[PDB]
RNA sequence: UUACCGAAUCUUUGAACGCAAACGGCGCAUGGGAGAAAUCCCCGUGCAUGCCAUAUUUCUCAGUGUCG
RNA sequence: UAAAACAUAGGUUUGUGAUGCAUCCAAGUGGUGUAUGUCGCAAACUGAUUUCUGCCCAGUGCUCUGUGAAGAGGUUCACCGGCGC
RNA sequence: ACUGCUUGGGAGUGCAGUGUCAAGCUGGCAGGUAUGUGUCUGCCAAAGUUAAAUACAGAGUAGGAAGACCGAUAGCGAACAAGUA
RNA sequence: CAGACCUGAGUGUGGCAGGACUACCCGCCGAACUUAAGCAUAUUACUAAGCGGAGGAAAAGAAAACAACCGUGAUUCUCUCAGUCAGCGGCGAGCGAAGAGGGAUCCAACUCGUUGCCGAAUCGGUUCUUAUAGGAACUUGAGUUGUGGCAAUGGUGCAGGAAUGGUGAAA
């Protein structure tokens, strides 16, 4: 995101401390980087094939 | 630089967002146990400071502790002998509430070896610390250079002994040179230093 | 001084009710949905002292 | 020496010294320096005159060290020179020198008849040193 | 227990060796880290104590 | 208290004796001795252990701090790195070789400073490595010269005076 | 026989911990024993709580928590 | 010291509707009256019955009716915040 | 800030409680008399480990060396089946 | 809805905790007697008792230290500083240090978090090599809600020693 490399990002919709990621909208918003929240961290697990995934 | 995002929210405490996530906390950890095991810290960023590291053989614990001052348990509320050691409501406890909830989940659970503890919420009643014990006899602990010496007898029950991060600033031991003088290796230590009548062989 | 006998009762030691031979609680019936919504028929079985 | 003592001596007489009435008891009067403003402020007012009360300005953390300032007077400046490099010093000539950091010295107080000239050298100087020093011949030069 | 001590032999079992063969010497003997992870160091310092190895002198 | 004597401030109203009562606050030195032995054979007993090895390692020559002091030449805690570097031993590697280091210690002044690198300078001609395959200023004695003329005092109140009043005397 | 120390032996207890306890009481499970017309009886081992780890062939689950 | 005292029944008075009253506890989603609920509970005084308890509410007791300003700031001054009757 | 203990620590030495709660784009903390301000000096807190020199002031284990000490009402309570009867 | 995760249980499994000791030591707790010729602040004393904890020492320790110097440089200790022309204090009784300095000790220093560059390189378990190697293969098991790295040894063999013991003189 800060080296601004990335072309899309997905948070996570729940997190245990939404603070993991409660910034990352307003860090994606301000280094212009296309987000997206999505529905489950699980989800975003499974798709990188790990159980949870803050973050993609 | 992921950590100085969630280092400085929490720095913003009193923020709103930060004022609403932590009322909601605190009103979940009232509904627990005065000791709660988490599989993760609240705070991440705040815990791996103190030490903790997400492996094996380390363990969170959100200890509750009420929170105003110490009322001396005297029967009745009396006090014999001088004024000055009357009152009971306003002498406040000369230790640390983080060193208190420290102290309380270390003596539960003696299983562990408490690291550090931080703060992590305080509605009015109650005070929430997260401590970060690590457990002597994981295998990754025991063999882990950074982290083995909390194996190590020396520091069974540290928080007891108030070695702990906490336990050392209610025990003055934040501060070096002349403000710390009276207090340095200990508060005992420095009344046998200046208490003594040393004896020369030939005076 | 030393304690009042109207303090003392507050120990509530000695000073306790009895009631190895009471009963147990003179109450109404549980507020049933049974009370709510209709009734329950129960007859008096036998009047205790 | 136990065999000193003159408890040694009056073992026998058997208020040992104390007296026979007005019998040795224990605090006659208080601990110490007990009463020093009642039953024995003639005591200490005669004795101790200055004993009671404050007088000056408080120095709160004194350090002693940059305080330091210990002096030798002119009169005693043979104390430092040698006597064999002390023999002959004219004014108009060579001339020992002094340091007196070295010899534990810091200020020149200008006392007594200084009369062999050396070349001191000292951290501070009496307005009377440096001018007696001069008019023997010799010289205190400044150092720190 | 010559016999068990041979039925529990190598390393396999050895964890379920009955600790009363187990090898006793006091609680804290066995409780406290061995050399086998006592003398453990980090990988920075195990390098950086070949790096500089205590090289023996002598002052002429 | 009756008599001329001092008034007495002997702090012993705590109960550092030891009787029945107390476990006294005592420190006799009745050990000293066999103490004294102990560390001279200790010392003793190591530097056999390391023969080769000097009994102790190489210390800078620091200033002593105060006024009171300053004159004095103590020996210090180890180099600095700017000394170790001017000697042209490597700072990690001088305590290897029984040069003492002290990250801590600033050359505030260059005196300090080359006393120093001339003293690892010459402790490295010193240094045998097996392979693994206080100096100060005196002064003689002299004529006195211009020094007869100027008073010192005038000299060393002005610069006194100059410093003590340099405040007040900006507000004038 | 003495001295020492490696192998063991170490009864009832006791933190005491299977449950009790002014009871040399009583269990459940496991294996043994004797025995006996099985029931009884003796014995060994396990069986406290808390917590950490783990389920290494990844245990079984619970939640109008989140989703799918 | 067996009384003349205490108790006593009887009398009165006070609190109090459970958010209670009295009250224990160092402390708590702790405790006692209260397993109760005004014909109850808690507190006091008097001391069976008969008879009567006059006058005094003066005293005493009980009851009832942060925000501005100045200052460089520490600060300072000012305004609002249970009594008296 | 308030309170409380604490300290030689003094308009606060350390601490604790509660309220309040930073900074890091003239940073922060110390610089032993408060405040605002300007210089300068040392430092870099709120995470961690760490031998030695030190304690053993009613401990132990295994040994050892002693004494201008006591000498059986003394020295440990206990020279003995003494923390025994 | 199947599962998935999160949260939480239940067993199995492997461990630990609890007790003792507690002279010293670390944390809290916390008197009064006494002294002040009374006594409340003070003092006794930040002591005793009380509670909780360690170890063979502990605690402390690597600078948010001192100084104000020609500057020193972790901690502990010690002599001194100093019963102080510090300071506290019904400024009374009383209490009372610190810098520096001599010394003991000291080839005494390091590690995280973070930052940056990487990004499972990690860990646990299984097997394996004569090895629960700092080895190797293998593992979704944990772990990216961040392990770890970078910069700011295990196995087997021989010996000697030391140290304890065993032996051992004259007349
Ligand atoms: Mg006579
Ligand atoms: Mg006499
Ligand atoms: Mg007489
Ligand atoms: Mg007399
Ligand atoms: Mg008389
Ligand atoms: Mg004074
Ligand atoms: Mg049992
Ligand atoms: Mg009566
Ligand atoms: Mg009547
Ligand atoms: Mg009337
Ligand atoms: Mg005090
Ligand atoms: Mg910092
Ligand atoms: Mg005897
Ligand atoms: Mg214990
Ligand atoms: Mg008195
Ligand atoms: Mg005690
Ligand atoms: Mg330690
Ligand atoms: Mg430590
Ligand atoms: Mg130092
Ligand atoms: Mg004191
Ligand atoms: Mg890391």
């Amino acid at each position: 995101i800060e080296k601004k490399t990335a072309r899309l990002v997905m948070i996570a919709n729940n997190v245990d401390p939404i603070e993991l990621v409660l910034w990352m909208p307003t860090l994606c918003r301000a280094n212009k980087v296309p987000y997206a929240i999505v529905k489950d961290k699980a989800r975003l697990g499974d798709a990188v094939g790990r159980k949870t995934a803050t973050c993609v | 630089g992921a950590f100085m995002y969630l280092n400085e929210l929490w720095k913003k405490k009193s923020s709103d967002v930060m004022r609403f996530i932590q009322r909601v906390r605190a009103w979940e950890f009232r509904h627990q146990h005065t000791v709660v095991r988490l599989r993760r810290p609240t705070r991440p960023e705040k815990a791996r400071m103190l030490g903790y590291k997400t492996k094996q053989g380390f363990s969170v614990f959100r200890v509750r502790v009420r929170r105003g001052g110490r009322k001396r348990p005297v029967h009745k509320g009396i006090t014999y002998g001088k004024p000055k050691t009357s009152g009971v409501l306003g002498v406040k406890l000369n230790k640390n509430s983080r060193a208190i909830a420290e102290q309380r989940l270390g003596k539960k659970y003696g299983n562990l070896r408490v690291l550090n503890s931080y703060w992590v919420n305080a509605d009015s009643t109650f005070v929430w610390y997260e401590v970060v014990a690590v457990d002597p006899m994981c295998r990754t602990i025991r063999r882990d250079p950074r982290i083995n010496w909390i194996v190590n007898a020396v520091h069974k029950h540290r928080e007891q002994r108030g070695l702990t991060s906490a336990g050392r600033k209610h025990r003055g031991l934040r501060h070096k040179g002349h403000k710390a003088s009276k207090l340095r290796p200990s508060v005992r230590a420095a009344w046998r230093r200046n208490n003594r009548m040393v004896f020369l062989r030939k005076r | 001084g030393k304690t009042v006998l109207t303090c003392r009762k507050g120990n509530g030691s000695i000073y306790q009710v009895h009631g190895h031979k009471r009963l147990g609680p003179a109450k109404l019936r549980i507020l049933d949905y049974a009370e709510r919504h209709g009734f329950m028929r129960g007859v008096v079985k036998t009047i205790e002292h | 020496p136990t065999r000193f003592k003159k408890t040694r001596h009056q073992r026998g007489s058997t208020f040992c010294g104390y007296g026979r009435v007005g019998k040795h008891r224990k605090h006659p009067s208080g601990r110490g320096n007990a009463g020093g403003q009642h039953h024995h402020r003639i005591n200490f007012d005669k004795y101790h005159p200055g004993y009671f009360g404050k007088c000056g300005m408080n120095h709160y953390h004194l350090k002693k060290n940059p305080l330091w300032k210990p002096t030798i007077n002119l009169n005693n400046l043979a104390k430092l020179i040698a006597k064999d490099e002390a023999l002959k010093a004219k004014k108009g000539e060579t001339l020992p020198v002094v340091d007196l950091l070295a010899n534990g010295y810091s200020k020149l107080l200008g006392n007594g008849h200084l009369q062999t000239p050396c070349i001191v050298k000292a951290r501070w100087v009496s307005k009377l040193a440096d001018k007696k020093i001069r008019k023997a011949g010799g010289a205190v030069v400044l150092q720190a | 227990r010559e016999s068990l001590r041979k039925v529990y032999a190598g390393r396999r079992l050895r964890l379920a060796m009955p600790k009363a063969l187990r090898p006793k010497l006091t609680r804290r003997r066995r409780l406290a880290l061995k050399d086998n992870e006592k003398n453990r160091k980090t990988r920075r310092q195990l390098r950086m104590a070949r790096k500089f190895p205590r090289r023996v002198y002598a002052v002429k | 208290p009756k008599g001329k004597n001092a008034i007495p401030h002997v702090h012993q109203r705590k109960h550092w004796n030891p009787c029945s009562s107390q476990k006294g606050n005592v420190k006799v030195f009745l050990n000293q001795p066999a103490q004294k032995l102990r560390r001279r054979r200790l010392r003793l007993l190591k530097a056999k252990k390391t023969f080769p090895r000097p009994l102790k390692a190489l210390r800078p020559q620091v200033n002593c701090p105060t006024v009171r002091h300053n004159m004095k030449k103590r020996l210090g805690r180890g180099f600095t790195v700017e000394e170790l570097k001017a000697a042209g031993i490597n700072p990690r590697f001088a305590p290897t070789i029984g040069i003492r280091v002290d990250r801590r210690r600033k050359n505030k002044s260059e005196e300090g400073m080359s006393i120093n690198i001339q003293r690892l300078k010459t402790y490295m001609s010193k240094l045998v490595l097996f392979p693994m395959s206080t100096p100060a200023p005196e002064a003689p004695r002299k004529v006195t010269e211009e020094e007869r003329t100027k008073n010192v005092y005038k000299f060393l109140k002005k610069n006194h005076s100059a410093v003590r009043f340099f405040g007040i005397r900006r507000a004038r």
